[PDB]
């Protein structure tokens, strides 16, 4: 019983580590765009106004 | 250990070795192929188990398609435990084709006791056969070994 | 919210447990019928709602965030307890979970084997991948202590602790097999394989075989002590254990000691010795006579058993003849139904019904004879024991009281002699010395020597309290033993009545069974002639 | 024989629970991966507006 619980917990720790790694990885690669795009559209409006 | 300190089997020499009922056809060293009618295993009243819960005696009357099990009596008991169980279903022969029939087979206990009595019947028959072979071999050796002296 | 047991959560857990084990979830699965509990991987943090689950013997709550042992201690039934691989950090609540057999607190934050001194029943212990630093905590449970430490645990605690794992702990990872060797020599073939270690074996001297013999001898001695104490209490004689201590409760003797503390203290010591002696002889004699009581009770109970078994077999065989009689009756009845003599079938079945009535009368009378046999057994045993054993207890307890009061008397006389010597000495000193530093002890001595009646009353009240308490304790012991013997008599009477009632009711049941079988056969015979129209 | 059977069934239960844990981890990994792949794909494709803008 002792040894099986040891393995079970080692396994869950590995699983949690992998999940946390994936979590930061995808958050980091998710965290980019909307604001840059807002700025692009802001300067789009600025430009076109300058041309008018 | 199993507490069956007595085991019996009635035969019907009138009954030829009916091929239909093999369990009723027994390996008899003396008559050969005859139709069994009765088996019985008497389970010692274990002090570790209740008298009324241990099968005091089990009586596999193959023909009756049922068994009679007695459970040991207790102090002050004068009402014997004569329980009679239809063997037609104890071997799991309970046909589910019957629509609407209450399926206590669904609850484990029904088929649990069915298989308990199935095991009792198989153990009794096979112990009878094995002891028949034991006696056969012992007597064969005895009557095949020549007379010799120390 | 950390998982804390509630009624609905318990219901869900029971549902799941039955689903897994294929167990029929009896709708009224009692909230308090729990012996095995398993709540792993729920990430429980605290223990609650276990009232009614005190019958929990196998507990499984490991692999979670739990950190404290609580609300399981009242679940003393817990033998196979695992609370391991958690945030748990201490061992507790198992003191009353002494019944603990397989204790596990692995992969937790425990750093000592604590509360298990009351788990000395624990043969099996795991404290691995905890935060321990040494194995000696477990060996302390075996009469083993490190050199240079003064301890009162000269007797092993985990005497039956042979399952011992500490693997994964800080120290257990430290210079491996050290704790194995020392724990084993101080405490599974690994145990002997590790005793094979030469040097750590030298690190201990109290070998495991010596441990076996110590355990065996201690068990034997404790059995002897239990038997002797039970003998004395069955004599109802231990109440006199404070007999010589009555001077302790008597304050006047303390004042009397003032006159001559040395002589009076020695006389009181002799008084205690004599009181305790006479108490020992008289209590032991009562022990032996109530041992006679126990043996005669055993013989009377064996007579009960033998008479009851005789009547058992009597009724059994009688019903056996009835059984085979009705076997032939019904075989013939069947073969006749193949023939159709329903009239004579009914005639013989009504004859068998009258036979059942006669058998009811005969077997009721048989049980009546057994009851009379056992009642005469009780009467004869009561006559012999009460008159011989109970009386003898009476006389020897009275003799103990007699010698006790006699010892009180001569102790009182010696106290008075000491008083007289002190008064004479003080009177002689008074006419030749009228000033000495006003000592307080001598002031009280002179106060008594002036109030002769004061010291006389003090010693008289000493004797009064001694005799009163001794007589009260002796009469209390006699009444306690009277109640014990009358209680045993009532127990035997109740046993007789219970067997009588069970036999009566079950004879009624079997008579009804025979009568119903005969009624069934009679109805068969009647309706067999009813379809012939 | 009883000890071997008890150890066998103990291991059966323990390893079955271990397999359940592993399967749960794998499926949850797949689910997280798929959902945040959806999110990241939306984020990346939502820049061709910029590049055409």
């Amino acid at each position: 019983e002792e040894r099986k619980n040891l393995h079970i917990n080692e396994l869950m720790n590995n699983h949690e580590k992998a999940f946390a790694e994936l979590k930061k990885y995808y958050n980091d690669i998710t965290a980019e765009n909307l604001n840059l795009i807002k700025a692009h559209k802001e300067k789009i409006a600025q430009i076109y106004a300058n041309i008018q | 250990d199993d507490r069956v300190i007595y085991r019996s089997i009635r035969f019907d020499n009138k009954r030829a070795p009916s091929s239909q009922n093999n369990d009723k056809v027994f390996q008899d060293n003396h008559v050969g192929d005859v139709q069994i009618t009765k088996m019985t295993q008497k389970f010692e009243k274990n002090p570790h188990y209740p008298a009324n819960e241990q099968i005091q005696k089990m009586v596999i009357d193959l023909i009756k398609d049922k068994v009679i099990v007695y459970y040991h009596m207790n102090d002050g008991e004068i009402t014997p435990i004569v329980k009679i169980y239809p063997r037609d279903s104890m071997h799991g022969f309970a046909k589910l084709n019957e629509p609407g029939g209450d399926n206590k087979i669904d609850d484990p206990l029904v088929q649990l006791e069915n298989t308990k009595m199935v095991n009792l019947e198989k153990d009794c028959l096979n112990q009878l056969k094995q002891q028949e072979k034991i006696a056969r071999d012992d007597e064969k050796t005895i009557r095949e070994g020549e007379i010799r002296l120390e | 919210d950390p998982r804390v047991i509630n009624e609905q959560l318990i219901l869900d857990a029971v549902k799941q447990f039955n689903q897994e084990n294929n167990k029929i979830t009896t709708e009224n699965i009692i909230l308090q019928q729990l012996r095995q509990l398993q709540l792993s991987f729920k990430n429980i943090l605290k223990i609650q709602h276990l009232q009614g689950l005190e019958r929990l013997e196998k507990l499984q709550l490991d692999n979670n965030i739990i950190e404290k042992i609580e609300n399981i201690d009242h679940l003393v039934n817990l033998k196979w307890l695992d609370l391991s691989f958690n945030c748990i950090k201490k061992i507790e609540g198992l003191d009353k979970l002494k019944e603990l057999t397989d204790l596990s607190l692995f992969n937790n934050y425990i750093e000592k084997i604590e509360g298990l001194h009351n788990n000395t029943k624990l043969n099996v212990f795991s404290i691995g991948n905890n935060r321990l630093k040494s194995y000696e905590e477990i060996t302390l449970y075996f009469g083993y202590k490190p050199r240079g430490e003064e301890g009162t645990n000269d007797r092993p605690e985990f005497k039956r602790l042979q399952v011992l794992n500490v693997s994964g702990n800080p120290f257990t990872k430290d210079k491996e097999n050290e704790y194995k060797n020392h724990i084993i020599c101080a405490i599974e073939g690994d145990r002997q394989l590790i005793r094979q270690d030469e040097q750590i074996s030298n690190s201990y001297n109290f070998t495991t075989t010596d441990y076996y013999q110590q355990m065996q001898a201690q068990e034997q001695k404790e059995e002897m002590d239990r038997q002797t104490l039970k003998k004395k209490k069955d004599a109802r004689m231990d109440i006199l254990d404070n007999l010589k201590d009555e001077y302790l409760k008597i304050e006047d003797l303390q004042r009397v000691k003032i006159i001559k503390p040395n002589q009076i203290n020695e006389e009181i010591e002799k008084y205690c010795g004599k009181i305790n002696d006479h108490v020992v002889e008289m209590q032991a004699a009562v022990i032996q006579k109530h041992q006679l009581i126990l043996q005669e009770m055993s013989k009377t109970e064996v007579s009960y058993k033998e008479q009851e078994a005789l009547h058992e077999k009597e009724t059994l065989q009688i019903l056996k003849e009835f059984e085979h009689e009705k076997k032939v009756e019904f075989r013939n009845w069947e073969k006749e139904a193949a023939n159709g003599d329903a009239k004579k079938e009914e005639s013989r079945l009504k004859t068998l019904l009258q036979k059942t009535t006669s058998l009811k009368n005969k077997l009721m009378d048989i049980e009546i004879q057994l009851v009379e046999e056992l009642e005469a057994i009780f009467t004869d045993y009561d006559t012999k024991k009460k008159e011989t054993a109970w009386k003898d207890i009476e006389e020897i307890i009275v003799l103990g009281q007699k010698k006790i009061e006699e010892e009180n008397v001569k102790f009182y006389s010696n106290l008075n002699v000491i008083k007289n010597k002190e008064e004479a000495n003080y009177n002689s000193t008074q006419q030749q010395q009228l000033e000495e530093e006003n000592n307080e002890e001598d002031d009280e001595k002179a106060s008594l020597l002036e109030n002769k009646e004061q010291l006389a009353q003090m010693i008289g009240n000493i004797k009064e309290t001694l005799i009163d308490s001794h007589t009260k304790i002796i009469l209390s012991a006699q009444m306690e033993l009277q109640k014990d013997l009358a209680e045993y008599a009532k127990q035997q009477k109740n046993k007789m009545y219970e067997r009588n009632r069970k036999n009566i009711s079950q004879i009624i049941a079997q008579i009804d069974a025979y009568q119903t079988e005969i009624n069934e056969k009679l109805k068969q015979g009647d309706d067999e002639s009813d379809h012939e129209n | 024989e009883a000890r071997a059977a008890m150890i066998k069934q103990l291991e059966d239960n323990k390893n079955q629970k271990i397999a359940e844990i592993i399967k749960e981890h794998t499926q949850k990994y797949n689910d997280i991966k798929n959902y945040y792949s959806e999110i990241t794909a939306t984020n990346l494709d939502y820049r061709k507006t910029l590049k055409n803008e």
